[PDB]
């Protein structure tokens, strides 16, 4: 996917973009994820 | 039966009931022919094609053939009369008439 | 005695209300949205029997307890109930002070003001959360469905909206609310069954008969032919145990329930079905977000998790839609928690605590302040 | 069994279908522009239960019998619903042969050819009127005006446009509609209602929200500072009797629904105001037409009715025409009549029956003669 | 006003200018009752 | 990182603006001259929703985002606007500093000097550019032409000049302007289309619409025989995918859209078709010049580039022309470019470096020093 990667490098909110382009509709579980990561 | 122009199916001479679906059907082996539905010289049918005045029309190409159809729900004598289906090619065309006749 | 809070996820499905925290993975609260009365009142010794502990006892106490949702139609008539509700929440199940951990909070439109107002007071003063927050049920599906572009389909816990967006871009104007809750499934189910041979009323006979369509109730595709095919399909006809222990036979109604949604003639209700209420709002939609439509055809709400539930929904645009164009529903299995889920996600979204409702800008602006350029 | 015969000035009012005849002072045709549909048949001994007797009986069918304009967007979706719709009139409350008594045809620009078509020839056929013929609604409203000069405001039954003249004289480019009918108000009247604590959408519940407007709902001149006033001014704050019984409260609504004619942001519409829908006109217009227009800034259309309507439309028009000129609006109270009453006058101008569309010349040119020289 | 005996010998078409110059926007009106009378 | 510079060949097409470099041979620049305005802010998480990132990706917003054009009229209206248009290209596409590549820049006659002064110094303050240069539109596409004698008619982007020339030698007296732009034919479209049937509007809306002209929409040389052939001739009678998914059919209109450009009646402009626009300029040129004209009868534009234009352009002026004389009408197919590609010429020209818009001539006469002796 890259997703990963391409999210982390991807612009800090953009990761909007990133997300939702390469199907990530949970850019909101992206950064949930990320999150109890960075809770 | 009747004679084909393409017609072969002819939209019938419909000696209907009232209430009578009745199908006026070129069902014709088919540019395919755009046809013509009309009572009347000045007058259109289309203005008039509603549920009572409804149509399936699709081509084949097993067949080579198309449906033109006209189902005739709510069959009223308003629309006892004449009817047409003038079909053309990109090419040729095709005039003759056919009865609605909605008895009762 | 941890780091500086986690936001309070706390979520009244339209049925039950549910929460986790932020970040959270799970509502860790799921529950009937009811209240409870008993009748008699055996003279009993000691006590411990409680007229309202509804919450998720409750239905333990079913039968001699009644019923009572506050938020009846997404409606909150009373809130005391629902106030002790929220502690029953926070003390029992959340067993959590709210003055310490923040919390987004659940709605969906169509609320007169005052019932927000007086919630966030009320929650900022028996609760004293570190500060609240409000969130439309819609929209917080709608981040749950991540999806920015697209109406969604919420017909959920109790509910029903369309909510056409694109990349967050929704239109009110388009959007709407189906008043077809499972509950109104329910009754039709009700109605039928016990005319149909069976004398089928009381609250938990209710509960009962919901557990049913959830369960088995279903929908097929087709009706007409798919009647012809109840007309003797003797696969359906099926009995299940009646949890007295009966085993309450069933057939046609397992589908003639919910299909309604899409003919309210059965509720009798002047409405439309939930597809082209989707296909007017889509309409209504700007010439070419259609397709974004198509592909965002997001169905939202558990209930509506009968089968074929898409396989009409995209039948039935079919029938309507542009065969041009390609449709695509969206509906995950999860719906009912994507809410929490999105819910979770905002307030969880560490760039956002600029929102939430803090003690003191509701103080200086009252509840009012909630209003503009806040929720 | 008179002499010659008095011409049909029939008048199809955007929502209601009127007319009386040439010469006539009052349209004696006024009714809705419905079509109704019972649904459930309670099994009910003998009949006279028509499904659509609309005119004016069926909304003491309300509820029951459900609505249908044909001409719903001003557009006649459908034409046998318009037909008997004709019927009734003209053998209920026309009570009166078409085919011996002319008619002028009321009708807004924007239409594709063929509706008229259609209308014409069937008009001559179920009707053999001695002759029909059509005119724009707007154009009827303009004499109907009577200052050939300037523009109108049509904002009608409705309808909108904007009517540029200069004594008969009118650009078509610089004419416009807008969208806006009095039922779209009524529509964000239901949004804003409902949400805001009420359950408001059944037909004739569109019924009272309409009658609510046109007897109560207004608009103040100012916005901003009358959005202070409205903070807690209790004068407005009334409530009127819900016909059901119920007393319906009323606030800031009263005003907030028409006024978004200038700010379809509320209607959520690209549009602009009606306003400046005439100010664009006007500079559109010649150099000093202008002053013309000011002297002559006819609005017409009743459900416009509503209070300040001038005083905005001077007000604005200040905010953006030059002081240099003096405005002047103009809107007769009985706007509604005044297109049936101009349209009285043409057809009843006795210098004029050339023009009326004859039997033989459709019969000869078919409908499509109605288009070039003769509408 | 003189704009009824002005009208009544007005040019025959040219109500149109006699009405709408005295304010007449009904001339409209002035011929429907004038039809009124002359129907 | 390379040697002295590339001039930069700017060209803010009359709809796009466009640019590449000096010998550049496309202009790697092409895109709407819009801004964009969203409604309705759905609460949306998160951020990257500009209002105005119109450039090229705004269509992309279409429907949200409204329209703006600044140089609406070949009119700037406003600047900051057009100024992050600039950057936009010098950042994204261009993405080049503009402080050290030089550039021409492209205007047409009729612009009050301040348009120009500001452009100018703000060019190069914000821009710093290592020295600018004006030159109308016209006269680069003029060479762009390269047949120095003759005029050129150019209608173009959106915009429309005669360009009388004569191995260089322009007559700006017998020079003209026909305001019409394809945006205008776009208009009477909107007009006959959505009267005809459509509800057609909306800012994309217009953007389809264009497109539909552009890709489908033509001319006949003749009309009225032509208008016969239009009577019945099912050919035409094709419809076109709506891009909505829809099938918008179309007829007559393909062709009775643009020709008005010799007929403003349609567009009732009291103007005159272009044709006797370039007809009473020649006759205004030397008596001989005439059949340089005929050899040099130069077509511009690429919005005309639609059928027979030059059919027409000769067969009119032969209607008009002494058949003495031998006419002959010159377009390219790429005219759009052809401005652009001469002026990517001229700048660079190397031979005239002189003539840049250097920031010190600027600073020691400010703006104003552009006039006289220089643009």
């Amino acid at each position: 996917e890259d997703v990963w990667e391409i999210l982390r490098q991807a612009p800090p909110s953009e990761y909007e973009r990133i997300a939702f382009q390469y199907g990530v509709t949970d850019l909101r579980g992206m950064l949930k994820r990320l999150k109890g990561m960075r809770r | 039966d009747d004679p084909i122009g393409l017609f072969v199916m002819r939209p019938q001479d419909g000696e209907v009931t009232v209430g009578g679906s009745i199908t006026f059907s070129a069902r014709v082996a088919g540019k395919p022919p755009v046809v013509k539905w009309f009572k009347g010289k000045w007058v259109d049918l289309s203005s008039k094609v509603g549920q009572h005045l409804q149509l399936h029309d699709s081509y084949d190409r097993a067949s080579k053939v198309y449906l033109f159809e006209l189902h005739i729900t709510d069959a009223q004598p308003a629309f006892t009369g004449s009817y047409r289906c003038e079909v053309s090619t990109k090419d040729k065309f095709d005039c003759s008439n056919f009865n609605l006749t909605v008895h009762e | 005695d941890d780091e500086e809070t986690t936001a309070l996820v706390c979520d009244n499905g339209s049925g039950l209300v549910k929460a986790g925290f932020a970040g959270d993975d799970a509502p860790r609260a799921v529950f009937p949205s009811i209240v409870g009365r008993p009748r008699h009142q055996g003279v009993m010794v000691g006590m411990g029997q409680k007229d309202s502990y509804v919450g998720d006892e409750a239905q333990s106490k079913r039968g001699i307890l009644t019923l009572k949702y506050p938020i009846e139609h997404g409606i909150i008539t009373n809130w005391d109930d629902m106030e002790k509700i929220w502690h029953h929440t926070f003390y029992n199940e959340l067993r959590v002070a709210p003055e310490e951990h923040p919390t987004l909070l659940t709605e969906a439109p169509l609320n007169p003001k005052a019932n927000r107002e007086k919630m966030t007071q009320i929650m900022f003063e028996t609760f004293n959360v570190p500060a609240m927050y409000v969130a439309i049920q819609a929209v917080l599906s709608l981040y749950a469905s991540g999806r920015t572009t697209g109406i969604v389909l919420d017909s959920g816990d109790g509910v029903t909206h369309n909510v056409p967006i694109y990349e967050g871009y929704a239109l009110p104007h388009a959007i709407m609310r189906l008043d077809l809750a499972g509950r109104d499934l329910t009754d039709y189910l009700m109605k039928i069954l016990t005319e149909r041979g069976y004398s089928f009323v009381t609250t938990a006979e209710r509960e009962i008969v919901r557990d049913i369509k959830e369960k088995l109730c279903y929908v097929a595709l087709d009706f007409e032919n798919e009647m012809a095919t109840a007309a003797s399909s003797s696969s359906l006809e099926k009995s299940y145990e009646l949890p007295d222990g009966q085993v309450i036979t069933i057939g046609n109604e397992r589908f003639r329930c919910p299909e309604t949604l899409f003919q309210p003639s059965f509720i009798g209700m002047e409405s439309a079905g939930i597809h082209e209420t989707t296909y007017n709002s889509i309409m209504k939609c700007d010439i070419d977000i259609r397709k974004d439509l198509y592909a965002n055809n997001v169905l939202s709400g558990g209930t509506t998790m009968y089968p074929g539930i898409a396989d009409r929904m995209q039948k039935e645009i079919t029938a309507l839609a542009p065969s041009t164009m390609k449709i695509k529903i969206i509906a995950p299995p999860e719906r009912k928690y994507s809410v929490w889920i999105g819910g979770s996600i905002l307030a969880s979204l560490s760039t956002f605590q600029q929102m939430w409702i803090s003690k003191q800008e509701y103080d200086e602006a009252g509840p009012s302040i909630v209003h503009r350029k806040c929720f």
